[PDB]
């Protein structure tokens, strides 16, 4: 992140690393964006919807583009252009039913942590030195 | 009273909907790149760890914000090369496609008006202007070729003059209103948007809203790198400085004073983050309401999309947040009528369909509310309900049967 | 999280009280004993604030879950988008673990076709508009149709009105505007 192509994430391998972590600095696979340097994604011309989000537009996904993760620009979806005019209208004449999903949380796991328990345990000397400490636990 | 006239009202709302997506290095910002503070760092378990999750969840919801709010549209409406739109110009506020930047006039004024680390960060939305200008223009596109149509399914379309005549017929307003004075309509509209680019232009508060968010979170910022000097009881604010003056079992003690106020600065900030946090994911829930209810649709609700009864909204994209140009009707030019819950005739009481019985003072006659449009009282336009010794402020009229000259 | 900063050792000899207390005086465990304190006390402080923020996100979504019960299952609502895509005509709630699932049934307009529209008819001088529905034609014939669903009427006088000349109406077209009385009395 926020770290030029080739000129700065080249440095730490220069402690000689691990031969499966080194290879993250071979080119071709070396995309600048304005997100910083990705390594290891094949960038396409091509668009797609969001599936791993980097930023900036940018975004990546895994294809079998064959068994290999690119990068692309997300599309924000299909084009389409309506037939506007000054007399036509379109009306459907049919209809489907559909019925969706809504997924609501209402409510959490319902804990409860005794202060002077956790804090202190069973030690006495503990408790003792815990109530200088005011209304802080209840 | 009833109004006998109206006016088309354009107001603008403003609305956050996401924050400067900043990031932390706790254990870069407590101990920089010092050994020692580190390894002290370290018995504080995973205080770090757990601050360095809390933010990054924050900025994760800022692109779900900006995706709840914007990404409505299934697809990327365009309009017509020939913007025919009945009289109604929506120049100002679609996109100018000879410039490849547009985001259209009244947005560029959004965007003008609207205005070196030690272990911060700050990362990059998902969604860039451009992208989100996409939105806007497909939703304008939307509106405007098919209103609101396109929000329950495939895009319908339909000539604009006509879109609003169902808009104001929404509004308890007959379709004859609009069409006989669609020239007025139009001629309101265009008047009232040229209106907008004067007031934002005018008011340098107008965007105070999306102002603060930026102000706060600056403010925010400056004040945990300035903590990084306050030297909290230590012989030197500088990890440096102490490391490079007393022995370990020295230094020890004065580098755990440093990290223990500066976790605790750290700690503070990334609190009152998560609080503010949830103060934009509310703006951005309403502001995406918003986008479904006027923009998608045509609210009923009084005074959820500006005052005056609705009729369309237009989005218009914004650095932090959202604009909506609410459209709305509003009555005007009222006069004083007699009128009377019904009209006593032959013994019968007859009541008003879809209307109100008013008076001159010589003659009644039957009205659609809210714009005043007298016809006469026939069997056509009334009901009949019992007799007329029931209603108290019934009045002796004569109702005419349309059938009588067809017949005799 | 909660449990784990119990071993965090913060600046003691020893994350466990019982091991310092059985190892040093009483004036050398205080000092050791209330360094522990002051890191599980925050550590339990941040806990709670934490657990007070993440408690107003499930009341926000419990009093949206409520809302939608009321607007969705209890009634008809007619507000965009609030109960699925499409015109909403039933929900039905479902329990789950912590939250409630709806079923969202609403009504689709598919299978469009182009007709061809006008604003008004022109009849014998009079602007005839529709009663609740829209003029369209096929090319030949003009009919009145219900809007979201296609469903062609003869243009009568039972399913217009009239209001004013046909000299204002912009879009107005000529057709014969068909009225079911003459052929009763004629
Ligand atoms: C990723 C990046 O910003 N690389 C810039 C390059 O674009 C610029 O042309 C050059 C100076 O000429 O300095 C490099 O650091
Ligand atoms: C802008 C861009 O990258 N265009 C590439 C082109 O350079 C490449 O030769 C070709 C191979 O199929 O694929 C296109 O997407
Ligand atoms: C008028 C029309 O097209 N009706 C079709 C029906 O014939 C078909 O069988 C069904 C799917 O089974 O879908 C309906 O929309
Ligand atoms: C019936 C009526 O008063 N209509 C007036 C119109 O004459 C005037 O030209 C316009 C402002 O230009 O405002 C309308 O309300
Ligand atoms: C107030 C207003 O909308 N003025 C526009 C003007 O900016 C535009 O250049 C012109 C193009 O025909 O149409 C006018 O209605
Ligand atoms: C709409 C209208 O005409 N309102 C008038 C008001 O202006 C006048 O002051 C009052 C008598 O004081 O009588 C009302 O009917
Ligand atoms: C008090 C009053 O204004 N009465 C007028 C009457 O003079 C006029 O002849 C009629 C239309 O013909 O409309 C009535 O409202
Ligand atoms: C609708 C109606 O007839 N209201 C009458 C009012 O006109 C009259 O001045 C008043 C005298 O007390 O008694 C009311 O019931
Ligand atoms: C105050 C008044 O005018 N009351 C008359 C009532 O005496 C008459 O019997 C009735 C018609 O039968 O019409 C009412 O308007
Ligand atoms: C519902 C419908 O028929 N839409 C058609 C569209 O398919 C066609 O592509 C376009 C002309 O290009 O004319 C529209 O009226
Ligand atoms: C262009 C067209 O389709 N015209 C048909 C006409 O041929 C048919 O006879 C009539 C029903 O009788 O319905 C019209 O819509
Ligand atoms: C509803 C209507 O008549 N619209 C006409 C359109 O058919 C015509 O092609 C255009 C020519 O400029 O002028 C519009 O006013
Ligand atoms: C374009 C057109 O056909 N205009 C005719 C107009 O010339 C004629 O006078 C009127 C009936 O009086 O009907 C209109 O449809």
């Amino acid at each position: 992140q926020g770290v030029n192509c080739t000129e700065v994430p080249v440095a730490i391998h220069a402690d000689q690393l691990t031969p499966t972590w080194r290879v993250y600095s071979t080119g071709s696979n070396v995309f600048q964006t304005r997100a910083g340097c990705l390594i290891g994604a094949e960038h396409v011309n091509n668009s797609y919807e969001c599936d791993i989000p980097i930023g900036a537009g940018i975004c990546a996904s895994y294809q079998t583009a064959s068994q290999s993760i690119i990068a692309y620009t997300m599309s924000l979806g299909a084009e389409n252009s309506v037939a506007y005019s000054n007399n036509s209208i379109a009306i459907p004449t049919n209809f489907t039913i559909s019925v969706t999903t809504e997924i609501l949380p209402v409510s959490m796991t319902k804990t409860s942590v005794d202060c002077t328990m956790y804090i202190c345990g069973d030690s006495t000397e503990c408790s003792n030195l815990l109530l200088q400490y005011g209304s802080f636990c209840t | 009273a009833i109004p006998t006239n109206f006016t088309i009202s354009v107001t603008t709302e403003i609305l956050p909907v996401s924050m400067t997506k900043t990031s932390v290095d706790c254990t870069m910002y407590i101990c920089g790149d010092s050994t020692e503070c580190s390894n002290l760092l370290l018995q504080y378990g995973s205080f770090c760890t757990q601050l360095n999750r809390a933010l990054t969840g924050i900025a994760v919801e800022q692109d779900k914000n900006t995706q709840e709010v914007f990404a409505q549209v299934k697809q990327i409406y365009k309009t017509p090369p020939i913007k025919d739109f009945g009289g109604f110009n929506f120049s100002q506020i679609l996109p100018d496609p000879s410039k490849p930047s547009k985001r259209s006039f009244i947005e560029d004024l959004l965007f003008n008006k609207v205005t070196k680390f030690n272990g911060l960060t700050v990362l990059p939305p998902l969604l860039t202007d451009e992208m989100i200008a996409q939105y806007t223009s497909a939703l304008l596109a939307g509106t405007i070729t098919s209103g609101w149509t396109f929000g329950a399914g495939p895009a319908l379309q339909i000539p604009f003059a006509m879109q609003m005549a169902y808009r104001f017929n929404g509004i308890g307003v007959t379709q004859n209103v609009l069409y006989e004075n669609q020239k007025l309509i139009a001629n309101q509209f265009n008047s009232a948007i040229g209106k907008i680019q004067d007031s934002l232009s005018s008011t340098p508060s107008a965007l105070g809203k999306l102002q603060d968010v930026v102000n706060q979170n600056a403010q925010a910022l400056n004040t945990l790198v300035k903590q990084l000097s306050s030297n909290f009881g230590a012989i030197s604010s500088v990890l440096n400085d102490i490391l490079s003056r007393l022995d370990k079992p020295e230094a020890e003690v004065q580098i755990d004073r440093l990290i223990t106020g500066r976790l605790q600065s750290l700690q503070t900030y990334v609190t009152q983050q998560l609080i503010r946090a949830a103060e934009i994911r509310a703006s951005a829930n309403l502001a995406a309401t918003k986008m479904s209810e006027c923009v998608l649709g045509q609210s009923k609700r009084v005074d959820f999309c500006g005052k005056g009864y609705h009729l369309m909204s237009f989005p218009q994209s914004a650095p932090h947040g959202v604009v909506f140009l609410h459209v709305t009707y509003v009555p005007a030019q009222e006069k004083n009528f007699t009128t009377a819950p019904a009209i006593c005739h032959d013994g019968k009481a007859h009541f008003p369909r879809e209307g109100v019985f008013v008076s001159n003072g010589t003659h009644w006659f039957v009205t659609q509310r809210n714009f005043y449009e007298p016809q006469i009282i026939t069997t056509d336009n009334t009901f009949v309900s019992g007799n007329c010794d029931v209603v108290i402020g019934i009045v002796n009229n004569t109702v005419y049967d349309p059938l009588q000259p067809e017949l005799d």
